[PDB]
RNA sequence: CUGGUAGUUAUGGCGAGAAGGUCACACCCGUUCCCAUACCGAACACGGUAGUUAAGCUUCUCUGCGCCAAUGGUAGUUGGGGGCUUCCCCCUGCGAGAGUAGGUCGCUGCCGGG
RNA sequence: CUGGGGCGGUCGCCUCCUAAAGAGUAACGGAGGCGCCCAAAGGUUCCCUCAGAAUGGAUGGAAAUCAUUCGCAGAGUGUAAAGGCACAAGGGAGCUUGACUGCGAGACUGACAAGUCGAGCAGGGACGAAAGUCGGGCUUAGUGAUCCGGUGGUUCCGCAUGGAAGGGCCAUCGCUCAACGGAUAAAAGCUACCCCGGGGAUAACAGGCUUAUCUCCCCCAAGAGUCCACAUCGACGGGGAGGUUUGGCACCUCGAUGUCGGCUCGUCGCAUCCUGGGGCUGUAGUCGGUCCCAAGGGUUGGGCUGUUCGCCCAUUAAAGCGGCAC
RNA sequence: AUAGGCCCAGGCGACUGUUUAGCAAAAACACAGGUCUCUGCAAAACCGUAAGGUGACGUAUAGGGGCUGACGCCUGCCCGGUGCUGGAAGGUUAAGAGGAGUGCUUAGCUUCGGCGAAGGUACGAAUUGAAGCCCCAGUAAACGGCGGCCGUAACUAUAACGGUCCUAAGGUAGCGAAAUUCCUUGUCGGGUAAGUUCCGACCCGCACGAAAGGCGCAACGAUCUGGGCACUGUCUCAACGAGAGACUCGGUGAAAUUAUAGUACCUGUGAAGAUGCAGGUUACCCGCGACAGGACGGAAAGACCCCGUGGAGCUUUACUGCAAC
RNA sequence: GGGUAGCGGAGAAAUUCCAAUCGAACUUGGAGAUAGCUGGUUCUCUCCGAAAUAGCUUUAGGGCUAGCCUCGAGGUAAAGAGUCAUGGAGGUAGAGCACUGUUUGGACUAGGGGCCCUUCUCGGGUUACCGAAUUCAGAUAAACUCCGAAUGCCAUGUACUUAUACUCGGGAGUCAGACUGCGAGUGAUAAGAUCCGUAGUCGAAAGGGAAACAGCCCAGACCACCAGUUAAGGUCCCCAAAUAUAUGUUAAGUGGAAAAGGAUGUGGGGUUGCUUAGACAACCAGGAUGUUGGCUUAGAAGCAGCCACCAUUGAAAGAGUGCGUAAUAGCUCACUGGUCGAGUGACCCCGCGCCGAAAAUGUACCGGGGCUAAACAUAUUACCGAAACUGUGGAUGAACC
């Protein structure tokens, strides 16, 4: 009566803190907030964070319990 | 939380109908399952396909679901095939009053030879309705009809060395456990102790006779048996040596109860406890009179005791729990028949005298004269015979008593 | 000894590796059973030592039973092959770490306390040691 | 000195106690006008400043709650070896969680009035 | 597909655990959902905060609504689960149709087919004072290709030419094709009358591994045994040995390891049925019981059952249990 | 020398016949008899594309087909479903007939836009159009099917009689542990020292069951089942003798099989069962007569089992077809 | 002597017969049918060298694309590989109880149900019969998390090593895997089981060791050598090397299978009571008196059983430690002076051993012999030991001068 199960989501980071990205690089895949946008970092429809110009990819802390990702060129 | 059970019956020209599923209801009640629901069909032969007819098996599927009943109890055995067409047209699970006490039995059985023999019966008692199944398994999904050299057959010996085989092996292992009895035996039988042996019904109080007996007249009174308001509370005989207040010494034996339509299976393991009561000097048959149904129960329990193998046996019919009646009084006698209350004192002391009756009548008085210098003579007349008179002169000691034959020979000299 | 209901009807045999991360020393009683090497303890085993060690005392002193079975665990019949999901629940186990210690008891002797623990481990199927608060 | 407005994982929070007030801030008085209430000038809005520090507000004290937090030890573990292999042990590196010493009643920037 | 095959179950998609702190990761492994819904449950502006408990109050009851205090979420979020969400993604109200047309640097994911996210540009809008947000919905299921048909549109082609027929292109609709990458527009059984090609890739026999089960032996000792745990037994539980059972697995053999019982012939083990020696005994004696040593020899004629087995008759000192391709 | 063994009791089949050449001789087939049905003669049925035939040089007391199977006693209830037969003339449907109209085209007419006769052409509505089906009746020795519930039955009827519910109708007569019986080696008796077989009473099929016949039944059987007498090397338990072979000699002289072989045993090991590997233990070289434990001996590319988008034969309310009507 | 012929005949019916063929005859042709199946496929050396996986598949022992091999070519801040440093994503191990579930024991009140009840069980008084909260203490988790590693992963560097990487073409094979270790599932925390992950070896790897023994330990064979050094494993003999050195242990052939449990084995520690003003063992007296303590009982007189268990003489003796008696008598202990002249008695921990320990052809659970070390522990050093590495000579591929 089990057997079933949904086709893995590959989610979580693509690219790495500290490297350059150019203007619309999926940093993140996440169902929700895991990571909120940062500054030049746009949040996608499915809640896909990307970078909105090129840049260096920086995950920061946002405040005790958050977390954001960043691209400052 | 006690499940909910169903209960059917069908009077096949059955004397006392209404007790007989008065008592499945109670067996129901013992093995921990709730009575929602009376089916009572009134036919004279059953329906050999159904047990019931198939009318009642919608009558009962309708009930069923009604007061939501998990399975359904049948008052009589029901056959393989009356089974498993029951199981089909009914969707729930079936137990027929076999397979109901068979059940009662594991739950209440604490002693090994006890277990084996209630394993042997629910084997016995299931291995049919294995058989049946066993045989049309894997007749669809086959070999072909096995033309090969594989050998052997998927017919007979996939139920008879499953089953069959360790029925072979419980019962040599049952008779090793009835084998040693004759060792455990073999003391008593020596030393010709006679042998007063209660049986009865479930609740009769024998195990509560036995007891009260106990704590008066035994030398060790720490030691009484498991007595409760519950079906089959004993299951294991057990034996207590009773010295009465004059000195006469006979031993005390409690058995497993009865109880109507007892499984045939059952019975043949029964014969194994029974074994005392068979070779009983005398034999106490306890009713309980307080119950409507009394009359009823004693002739089930004396129809049972023949099959067991209890003939020529002097009996006593005793009738119990009296004080539960205000008309009747304790203690009366009127020959075999006895009245008496296992709970007071005043009854017991009434039983003891009338067993005193009829196993010591060959106790008759006699005169001895003992000289001073073999004292020892004198310790056994006060402690093997009843002393009425005991007289003192200058040459030795003089003693009146009732002694046995078998000490008319060892102080004859005296 | 049983879960009165469970989220989940079947679960991991999981392991035993390390000292029991709690329940080391006794806390309730004067004299505790400790476990010397890990096992599953049943529930009918939990039972079997604590009618032994409670007999024994004769309706005196108090007995903790500091482990539950938690953890139910299935079987396959005879005669079944492999496969076709997982087995039936059978019964429960506690799986007992070393150092655990599985029944305490206060409110009796020394000698009365230190022979109610050894009938009781006489049941059980793991090497024992008797300790004192 | 106080109003506004930011930054900083609560060491910044909560709770308790106290003091202060045209220099703002506040409550407070009114519903004529703009504007309000799925009813209500409570709120929102607008016009006043008689009245008051009581509350918010600001400053000061406190470790009761939280929060932060070493060192040491332990668990675990990469790699390398052993066993008596439900598991366990040794060597090397890394090293928690809990608990504890302790820390904290914030720190930092700009703008206006004083 | 399948721990042989059949029967049963399953077949596509989503969420979790298994999954070993990136991603991915199997099993007829453990759990649940989906084949939609919504004209607002969408867009935007502005405003807001829930559950529950305590306490007091008419019908009013434990629980309706009202008021106060305490309440980081113990609520809610259309719909499983996970990840999120109180600057709310949760709740109101006003206006709306961005549930827009043309696209799209660049990424993610993927064998392919497909799938996913996307700043930004133009057209023309919604809301907003503006900033700005808006290419459906907190996110992730709600689907199905091609071929062939149908309808609508069209500065495309139109078989000499003008037309037309018909085709193309754009938009959209029609099969549980669900065995969900869909053999066809259209598809069920028996074979013991069978045949060919193959396979020890895979079952039935025997062997092997395993030992749950089985047999035997033990530990503990509540009980039984006339008193009496341990003469003889022994529950609840616990620990082993053996490899005769019931099983599991599929490792040898399908270019054949060809058969149950009986007959003939035995041989081996000892966990001993008899006979020999001994300890204990509930061993007075007799007749027994039980354990230790002991494998030298011995260990049956019939009736019934195909029957191993069993039951029975009659014997015997005894009518042992196992192994050796049962 | 050559010439029946017999008897008692069952099952099945009436009987004599027939059959799987070469593993089945039977209880199977046939049979006389029975019944159903078709068939009015260029008969029906059958073979053949047809002609021509068989039927039959027959003619309903005859011919074809189905089922049953001498004889005796019997063969119950059901026509709702399916088939068959008949009826009725509504509904639906084909080709064909019919041709209202509508596209396209164009001689013109054009107020720009568009209209547009005639002819041609592509379609085409109403109306018309049979059998079949749908509907109604019959028919069971057609295919088939033949229940419950509640009381009184004092008995006794396993299955009556009286109420009800449902059904097309509720399994009648007879028979019943059977060539049929799961519980079941059913229970009691007989027969035996001992009887799961056999035979006979009780209980028993959820009712086995009446022409895929039910129940009887003398005669018959290389039929099956049980018992008895005779008789015996069947056996207790084997002995002796004869011939043929075997063996020796002379003559003649194959075959299957075969990687090469100087080819022990034990315990282990290993693709998990070793003459050949390890460690041991035994063992002088070559033959002859014998015996079959092993060489997973020989024989036959396993018949079982699975697989193959391999066959073949058979079935049908699988799909698609075709003859025939 | 004739007739019926294979999409057919014939059949007292069996799938029965139709020339030793019949569920559809024989023969020739279509025809070299088709065969995702089995078998087979022939000279040599050199260089490289897999896979047994994913996805989809009337697919599962077939195929296709991808992955992994090879050949050629290209460009190429070398983009690959390792380590260091730095940054980061991520919730496993562990842990924890803040949430969710599972759970033990208190304490605390609500209540209802037992229990009594002037009562209408409206209200009281009790409860340990349940109870839902509530706190205190304590547990537990694959589908709990206030926390959270080690590793692994992604990046960056102006770091140090190393030598691949990528793109496009030509050619493949593979899609049965096996075992071992570690982490999981399924199973019984069985399997030489099954299914993943991860590493290795086998596959496709010869050599040495493990008796023999694909998958374990050591280690990679280009050829020759009657050279050398080492690895695992070894060094009494088979059999090359120690009858090696030092200090201990074991008596079981333990070593060279096997647990619960059982025990006066033996070595070492560590606490501790008595002790030359005499212990402990034995031997020499004594071991009395009230008194047969009372009750109980026929009898119970230390000693069936119940209840008390005081004093006394001094050296001290229980209202008695075992036997004994019918009860008595009798023998014995405890408990004391005497003799004797050194140790003696509990408890805990560790090492190594013992029992528990029965299978089938033959010793048969060290390969054998045999071993009391030739076993074990700790420490040491020599040697033997491979096709490893080195030496010498030779052959050969690639790259670079
Ligand atoms: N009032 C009353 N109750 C009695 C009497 N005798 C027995 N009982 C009760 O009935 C119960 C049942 O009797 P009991 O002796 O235990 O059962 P039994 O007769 O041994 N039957 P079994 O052993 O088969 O169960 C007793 O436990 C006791 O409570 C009596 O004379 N009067
Ligand atoms: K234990
Ligand atoms: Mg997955
Ligand atoms: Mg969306
Ligand atoms: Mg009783
Ligand atoms: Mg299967
Ligand atoms: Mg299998
Ligand atoms: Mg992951
Ligand atoms: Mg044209
Ligand atoms: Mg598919
Ligand atoms: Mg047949
Ligand atoms: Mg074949
Ligand atoms: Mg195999
Ligand atoms: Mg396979
Ligand atoms: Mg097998
Ligand atoms: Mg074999
Ligand atoms: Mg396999
Ligand atoms: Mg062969
Ligand atoms: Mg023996
Ligand atoms: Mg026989
Ligand atoms: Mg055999
Ligand atoms: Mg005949
Ligand atoms: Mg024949
Ligand atoms: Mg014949
Ligand atoms: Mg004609
Ligand atoms: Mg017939
Ligand atoms: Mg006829
Ligand atoms: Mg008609
Ligand atoms: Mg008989
Ligand atoms: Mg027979
Ligand atoms: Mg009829
Ligand atoms: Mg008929
Ligand atoms: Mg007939
Ligand atoms: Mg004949
Ligand atoms: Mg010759
Ligand atoms: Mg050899
Ligand atoms: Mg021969
Ligand atoms: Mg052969
Ligand atoms: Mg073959
Ligand atoms: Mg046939
Ligand atoms: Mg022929
Ligand atoms: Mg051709
Ligand atoms: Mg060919
Ligand atoms: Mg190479
Ligand atoms: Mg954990
Ligand atoms: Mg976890
Ligand atoms: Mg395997
Ligand atoms: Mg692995
Ligand atoms: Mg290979
Ligand atoms: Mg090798
Ligand atoms: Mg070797
Ligand atoms: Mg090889
Ligand atoms: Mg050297
Ligand atoms: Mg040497
Ligand atoms: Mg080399």
């Amino acid at each position: 009566s089990n057997g079933r199960d949904s086709e893995s989501k590959r989610l979580g980071a693509k690219r790495a803190d500290g490297q350059f990205v150019t203007g619309g690089s999926i940093l993140y895949r996440q169902r929700g907030t895991k990571i909120y946008p940062g500054t030049n970092v746009g949040r996608g429809g499915d809640d896909t964070l990307f970078a909105k110009t090129d840049g260096v990819v920086r995950f920061e802390r946002m405040g005790r319990d958050k977390k954001k990702v960043s691209v400052y060129p | 939380m006690e499940k909910k059970v169903l209960i059917v019956g069908i009077s096949q020209k059955q004397k006392d109908f209404d007790y007989s599923m008065e008592e499945l209801a109670n067996l129901a009640a013992a093995n921990n399952m709730e009575v929602v629901g009376e089916i009572r069909q009134n036919i004279d032969r059953e329906n050999r396909a159904t047990y019931v007819g198939k009318g009642k098996v919608d009558e009962i599927k309708g009930l069923a679901e009604m007061q939501d009943a998990r399975l359904i109890i049948f008052n009589d055995e029901l056959s393989p095939s009356q089974i498993r067409n029951l199981e089909e047209a009914l969707e729930l699970d079936v137990m027929d009053r076999t397979g109901l006490i068979l059940a009662i039995f594991a739950n209440r059985a604490k002693t090994k030879e006890a277990q084996l023999q209630v394993q042997i019966a629910k084997l016995q008692y299931e291995l049919p309705r294995i058989f049946g199944q066993g045989e049309d398994m894997d007749q669809q999904s086959g070999k072909g009809g096995l033309s090969n050299r594989g050998s052997g057959e998927k017919k007979i010996e996939t139920d008879r060395r499953t089953i069959k085989h360790q029925i072979r092996h419980l019962q040599k292992e049952l008779d090793m456990l009835v084998d040693d009895r004759e060792v455990r035996r073999r003391k008593r039988k020596k030393n010709e102790i006679p042998v007063v042996s209660l049986v009865g019904y479930t609740n009769a109080g024998k195990s509560t006779t036995m007891n009260g007996l106990v704590r008066a007249y035994s030398e060790t009174a720490d030691k009484q048996v498991f007595e409760k308001d519950m079906l089959f509370a004993t299951l294991e005989t057990s034996v207590r040596e009773i010295v009465l207040p004059d000195n006469k010494q006979f031993l005390l034996t409690d058995t497993v109860g009865f109880v109507s339509k007892l499984p045939h299976q059952l019975v043949k393991a029964f014969r194994s406890t029974l074994e005392e009561a068979r070779d009983a000097d005398l034999l106490i048959h306890v009713v309980d009179y307080s119950d409507p149904h009394y009359k009823t129960m004693m002739k089930t329990t004396e129809e049972t005791l023949k099959v067991v193998g209890v003939e020529d046996v002097p009996v006593i019919y005793a009738y119990n729990k009296a004080d539960l009646l205000e008309d009747e009084m304790y203690p009366k006698q009127t020959g075999n028949t006895i009245i008496f209350s296992a709970r007071e004192e005043e009854s017991l002391e009434f039983l003891t005298e009338v067993i005193r009756k009829e196993l010591f009548a060959s106790y008759e008085k006699a005169t001895f004269l003992i000289p001073f210098e073999a004292g020892q003579v004198v310790a056994y007349l006060n402690e093997h015979a009843d002393i009425l008179e005991t007289e003192y002169l200058e040459n030795g000691t003089q003693i009146v008593a009732e002694v046995s034959p078998a000490d008319l020979q060892k102080l004859a000299e005296y | 000894l049983v879960p009165k209901r469970v989220k989940y009807r079947r679960e991991f045999r999981g392991n035993m590796r390390g000292r029991a991360k709690g329940g080391t020393e006794v806390a309730f009683g004067e004299y505790g059973l400790q476990a010397v090497e890990a096992s599953w303890i049943t529930n009918r085993q939990i039972e079997a030592a604590r009618i032994a060690m409670t007999r024994y005392m004769k309706r005196g002193g108090k007995v903790w039973i500091k482990i539950f079975p938690h953890k139910s665990y299935t079987s396959k019949p005879i005669g079944v092959r492999m496969g076709k999901g997982k087995g039936a629940p059978e019964g429960w186990v506690s799986p007992v770490k070393r150092g655990k210690i599985m029944f305490e008891i206060a409110g009796v002797p020394e000698d009365v306390a230190r022979e109610a623990l050894r009938l009781a481990a006489h049941k059980l199927p793991v090497k024992t040691k008797i300790v004192k608060r």
